[PDB]
RNA sequence: CGGGGAAUCAGGGUUCGAUUCCGGAGAGGGAGCCUGAGAAACGGCUACCACAUCCAAGGAAGGCAGCAGGCGCGCAAAUUACCCACUCCCGACCCGGGGAGGUAGUGACGAAAAAUAACAAUACAGGACUCUUUCGAGGCCCUGUAAUUGGAAUGAGUCCACUUUAAAUCCUUUAACGAGGAUCCAUUGGAGGGCAAGUCUGGUGCCAAUUCCAGCUCCAAUAGCGUAUAUUAAAGUUGCUGCAGUUAAAAAGCUCGUAGUUGGAUCUCUCUCGGCCGAAGCGUUUACUUUGAAAAAAUU
């Protein structure tokens, strides 16, 4: 016996079939649009908004007045207005079913630095992120999959320890100001 | 930002008293004997193959 | 019967086993003969005999020592022979007649090009059972100790894929060594088994 | 036509479980002496002494004459052949030594090519064939 | 190499769109461990 | 070993559960006990059986399916490390002890996050828009590609210190150094019959086809990717949902021939005693359906 837990997830699903055109075609198209690093972040949306809809459309088999229904569903629709995906007038179960993956791949972090005219394209945005030049409201994140809420977008600011923040300069800049 | 938990006491004695010994350690108002758990062991192993105040004769 | 036919198989298979490790090092076989070899000019041999040296017939030669070592306490008996790389015909001479080969290395890098040089000679050969031992590994300060052992773990990993290291500090590593010679499984060599040598 | 009753349960699992044993798969996997003689004996390697180096005739259509080597398996002591990858990886193998030894691939099937032969060689003296044949390491004799 | 040549032309009989019929046809890539 | 449970999941099912939670069993195989509230106890004893240790030959002593560690077995699995600081347990006990447990080490079992570059100018190539019927002009833009330049930003590392902690390590935090072939160089497999991907080259032999070998080019996934074996899904090839049985595997020689399975239509609440109620007989019994209690966590 230890003190240890054993509880994890897989966070996406390999295809079923491995080689089509058009689902290869698709996820290209993904990756080149949003600045991914590969099939597994694709596939890793892919399933959480499968395990939405899912979750939406056995909601929706339930009786109109179900008290699991009706609180299930308001959290559900809750959550998914605060992250910023569902506008708070589409607040009902079947426009759930209307959702692409598209937009979970903006609510990101990397594509609102990118859009928020932090970054001069998308893989610069990535790169900004991942070198703790990017902070959410205080915190410095390191995560270009960081889903930002509704909330959190009017405070995406730059970082008061970052050179072109703050204003300290980096290794570069300051080793060549030494030389002359 | 850093986090962390903060006593403080009502008197020296009540933390001398009150306070776990490795933090008592840390101020150096404790030290402890420098000895291992295998002395200790074979030690008391060997105590118990001899009877009376030979097992003071260890060492 | 299925669980009586199992304890017949093993029974056998286990005192066959049992005489052929009973064979080797004991008072009905041969001393076990360990050839020596430092795969690194930064070795010390002298100090590495010291600890491995029961009681100690010193038998010397010109420029070699060998050395019988008897011990009762495991019932055991060794020839150990030391052999410097790049001397070609006594490498390839006492490791052609050894039973163990115990590799010495130094904590910093795996070997030496000529430590490449007699392991290739040595592979090319053909290799009896072998020992890996690291001389020096507490030489070095603490904090880096565990991560070097780490670090020579990919400078055997290219040769000796999965083998253990071993340590040669003090007697008790010596003991320890000793006893892992003792009772170990033999590698077996088609030309010297199927000719008296 | 098959019964439907609301109390015919019995009836039709006792057909379902004989039905069941006219499969042949589930009749190897149930019935044990598959894997009494299963050279593997269950499993999906295993280690030999290379008896010798035979050679086996390809199929008529195509001739060819491929090299296998006659290999003794530790386990059990049971005899079987097995498939090298090119001419060139035969130099590495020699009698008497220690092969480890998976199968051909098919789940248990012999080659669509060569007639009868079930097993390719993996590791030969506790090293691996690939790395043998690209250079990364040599092998001890 | 005669038995891909065979089903290249069962294909051609199917009516169904072929590769080019060339010299490395029937050609091992490499070894297969 | 059983269960809670795991995998797949349209629905039904199928496969797995030795394995940290619960219950049971055993301590090399059997057997018999002592003490104790509790044991047929084995880190208690007594014998037999099987192994096996020391010996001065008279004797004495044994039980790793505890933690490490070894041999053997094999396709197959880690340190003879540190500590009672945490969780708890035991004792006469606020103080002693605990290989329970905790902490490091080994660890590509498996799961999560995530580097291997970004931008600007210049040079070509495309695509818009203005002016021209067009050719054409755009110090008009946009988007790509560079044997082209340019400094800006950073981690991988090296290493003061603090923090961490029982003492440490790691992470986090911070000095200093740390990137142009940013050589600080991403692998693994497959493709010239079919799902992603070839009108290619060079050696080597048989009678231009043709064995073997090395390559180039392209494709996929990517810090991962092959292989083998088992199993599940595809599979409606086990079929309850949901298969078939003339000619493809398959209906018995034929009928009387008990059990088991299935069986036509029909039938629209009260009596006593105590304060309109409580007790009592239930009304033929069920099956079926709905409700309620009750039912370990962890897992879902």
């Amino acid at each position: 016996p230890v003190a240890r837990s054993w509880v994890c997830r897989k966070t996406y699903v390999t295809p079923r079939r491995p080689f089509e055109k058009s689902r290869l075609d698709q996820e290209l198209k993904l990756i080149g649009e949003y600045g991914l690093r590969n099939k597994r972040e694709v596939w890793r949306v892919k399933f959480t908004l499968a395990k939405i809809r899912k979750a939406a459309r056995e909601l929706l088999t339930l009786d109109e007045k179900d008290p699991r229904r009706l609180f299930e569903g308001n959290a559900l629709l809750r959550r998914l207005v605060r992250i910023g995906v569902l506008d708070e007038g589409k607040m009902k179960l079947d426009y759930i079913l209307g959702l692409k993956i598209e937009d979970f791949l903006e609510r990101r972090l990397q594509t609102q630095v990118f859009k928020l005219g932090l970054a001069k394209s998308i893989h610069h945005a990535r790169v900004l992120i991942r070198q703790r030049h990017i902070r959410v409201r205080k915190q410095v994140v390191n995560i270009p999959s960081f889903i930002v809420r509704l909330d959190s977008q009017k405070h995406i600011d730059f970082s008061l320890r970052s050179p072109y923040g703050g204003g300290r300069p980096g290794r570069v800049k300051r080793k060549n100001a030494k030389k002359g | 930002k850093t986090t962390g938990f903060g006593m403080i006491y009502d008197s020296l004695d009540y933390a001398k008293k009150n306070e776990p010994k490795h933090r008592l350690a840390r101020h150096g108002l404790y030290e402890k004997k420098k000895t291992s758990r295998k002395q200790r062991k074979e030690r008391k192993n060997r105590m118990k193959k001899v009877r009376g105040t030979a097992k003071a004769n260890v060492g | 019967d299925q669980r009586h036919r199992a304890s017949q198989l093993r029974k056998q298979k286990k005192e066959a086993v049992l005489a052929e490790k009973r064979q080797l090092g004991g008072k009905d076989g041969p001393p076990h003969q360990v050839l020596v070899v430092p795969l690194h000019s930064r070795i010390s041999l002298p100090e590495a005999m010291q600890l491995l040296q029961g009681t100690v017939h010193l038998n010397e030669l010109g420029n070699t020592q060998n050395f019988m070592l008897l011990c009762p306490r495991l019932k055991h008996r060794w020839f150990f022979t030391s052999a410097r790389p790049g001397d070609l015909h006594v490498v390839l001479d006492m490791a052609k007649v050894a039973d163990t080969i115990l590799f010495l290395l130094d904590p910093l890098e795996g070997w030496d090009s000529t430590g490449d040089y007699c392991l290739s000679c040595l592979f090319a050969q053909g290799l009896p059972t072998y020992t890996l031992a690291v001389q020096g590994i507490s030489g070095l300060p603490l904090k880096k100790q565990i991560d070097t052992r780490k670090k020579l773990s990919k400078a055997v990993e290219k040769r000796f894929p999965h083998d253990k290291l071993l340590l040669l500090d003090t007697q008790q590593e010596a003991g320890m060594l000793l006893r892992q010679l003792a009772n170990q499984k033999q590698q077996h060599l088609a030309f010297r088994d199927r000719r008296a040598y | 036509g098959k019964c439907r009753g609301l109390r015919t349960a019995r009836k039709l699992r006792s057909h379902r479980r004989d039905q069941k044993w006219h499969d042949k798969q589930y009749k190897k996997a149930h019935l044990g002496t598959a894997l009494k003689a299963n050279p593997f004996g269950g499993a999906s390697h295993a280690k030999g002494i290379v008896l010798e180096k035979v050679g086996v005739e390809a199929k008529q259509p195509n001739s060819a004459i491929r090299k296998c080597v006659r290999v003794q398996l530790i386990k059990n002591g049971k005899k079987i052949t097995a498939f090298v990858p090119n001419d060139g990886c035969l130099n590495f193998i020699e009698e008497n030594d220690e092969v480890l030894v998976a199968g051909f691939g098919r789940k248990g099937h012999a080659v669509g090519d060569i007639p009868g032969v079930r097993f390719k060689v993996v590791k030969v003296a506790n090293v691996s064939l690939l790395a043998l044949y690209k250079g990364k390491k040599e092998r001890p004799r | 190499r005669a038995w891909v040549l065979e089903k290249k032309e069962r294909h051609r009989r199917q009516g169904r769109e072929v590769r080019p019929d060339t010299q490395y046809t029937g050609r091992k890539r490499k070894p297969r461990f």
